This record gives C-alpha cells, structure tokens and sequence, in this order.
C-alpha cells in the first residue's frame, strides 16, 4: 500500500558551491496501487526557502514551490 | 501564530526593495516560520548579505539563538525560530 | 505532451468561475485552466501513469470574508506539464 | 530588461507596505500589471496596483481596460512596462 518513505539529500552529494543554504533538505519519495491504472504518486507538496546564487555572485533567497513531498496516494 | 523578522538587503537598490526594516512571515496552515541571517566575516569586518523570513527547515528548529554553525564558509548562514530572533548573529 | 488527437498527453480545459459558484468570492480572473494528464504511459524497466510533473501559479483578486480584497499569486492552481511516473 | 510596474497598495498601513511607488516582476512566462479601483457616485477609488502573473486575457493589451459592464471592483489587465499609470472603462 501506498507510502510515504523519507528520503533526504544533500548538495555536494548533488550544488554545494552553488547553493548557499541549506545543506539539503527533506524530499521523501512514494507503494501499490490497485486498479484505469494507479500508481504510488505524490497527492502533497510544501515548499523550500533556499540561498544560493543567482548567476555571477548574486545572492537570492526564495520560496521554491513543490520541492518537498508531503504526502502520497494512488493516481 | 504570527512570525515578524527583521529584514536586510545589501543589494536593496538594484532590486527595489527596501535596505531593512521588519518582514512580516506569512506562511502554511500549521507549518513553522524561521528566521535567516546571512553574511560575510571575511577581513575581521562582517558583511550583511540578507536578513529575513524563512519556511519550515528542519536546521532552524527550536533554536532561540541565529547562529551560523559550519567553519570558515565564504557566506555565513544562520537560523533560528522565535521573532525578530535574528537581529543578533553569532559564530559557532 | 501537446494533447490534440493515445500516450500522455496534457488536455487543456478552461472553467467559468461562475460554473462552479466561486464568481462572488472572486474578482479576478473570471476563471482558470483545470488542465489535467490523460494517455497511456509505457512500461517501467513497476508500473507508470500519465501524471502532472509541473505546476504554475495563477494571479487573482478576491475577497476574503472580513470582505477586504486580497490580491496573491495563487501557487499550484494550473497544470503546465504531463509526464509518467 | 523584462517588466516593471506601478504600485499601489489602498490598505498599505495596516499590511505594512509602501503606499505607492514601483513593483519589479519575476516569472520564461508572460508578466503584466493590473489595477483595481471602484467606480462608485463619481469617484475613483484605487483599491489596488502591481505586477500580474501570465493570464491570458492579458496577452497583446498594450492598454488597462476594464470590459465588465456593472461591477464593483473595476480591474483591467495590460502587458508592457507601467502599463497600469492608465486606467480606463467599457463594456
């Protein structure tokens, strides 16, 4: 059945030069799904704050949307 | 509950925004608001990168205190949950 | 990806505001893109289904019950592209 | 450089926000501007300005105009650079 794993990452496993903060984040991934097909995909995302940089030494920070998986169900 | 910061942009102008003054957080249902504190500590001299709101991080929780934890960085970083708390940073 | 005609495509479908009772809470815009992902899917090598793979946000203006007008850049209200799992 | 509008924020005061002044755009997607106002007893109420994400009933409009007939919140959507200074009404 359907279920929500918690897998983390890092960015220098990836980015560690790029990205200022953090130094990786909570992703989580999705389970069986029964019969129309369905699979184990993510029904609910959050958002991420990050520092990096933008292109030539700028520094950014923003809310990047979608890159956090909160919760899985079937399609 | 509500979350205010204090705000900072080294690079307000270019960007229009305004150089500092407090953030309002606004963010999820029942989710978290931190705070961020950026810089650099590179001549003896410490430099104000960013200063702001900050959503739901799991290396911001529960610390009362902005502290910047990794050694020798080019950009400091810092975070902390608790208004305004990151007005004063620290090294450690 | 296109969707005009089999395999995971993305149909674009508009909705009146107005078709679902929201046109007194909102001002703007009168409606939005339910878009959504159907098509066949190939096979994995477990299974894979004709699923969003990325969201855009939508701008509106409305009301919110203290009836003061709010105007925020809604997140994840249209579906941009289709994609299998 | 991509799109720049004109800000105005009637409740600014209790948002914390600055009255007026100028909004700069993010988004590669379409990026407009609108303006919101009432039109009540002959008086403009400027209610709100700023930047509008990619609606496409935004597309090719060099100028604000609002098409509704009765309302009351005006609104009108425009692409290109401080396109919103100017607002005007049909039907």
């Amino acid at each position: 059945i359907c279920c929500k794993k918690q897998f983390f990452v890092s960015f220098k496993d990836i980015w560690n030069d790029w990205i200022i903060a953090p130094s990786g984040y909570h992703a989580n991934y999705c389970g069986e799904c029964p019969s129309l097909k369905s699979c184990c995909v993510p029904t609910k995302l959050r958002p991420m704050s990050m520092l990096y940089y933008d292109d030539g030494q700028n520094i950014i920070k923003k809310d990047i949307q979608n890159m956090i998986v909160e919760e899985c169900g079937c399609s | 509950e509500t979350r205010e910061c204090i705000y900072y942009n080294a690079n307000w102008e270019l960007e229009r925004t305004n150089q500092s003054g407090l953030e309002r957080c606004e963010g999820e249902q029942d989710k978290r608001l931190h705070c961020y504190a950026s810089w650099r500590n590179s001549s003896g001299t410490i430099e104000l990168v960013k200063k702001g709101c900050w959503l739901d991080d799991f290396n911001c929780y529960d610390r009362q205190e902005c502290v910047a934890t990794e050694e020798n960085p080019q950009v400091y970083f810092c975070c902390c949950e608790g208004n305004f708390c990151n007005e004063r940073f620290t090294h450690l």
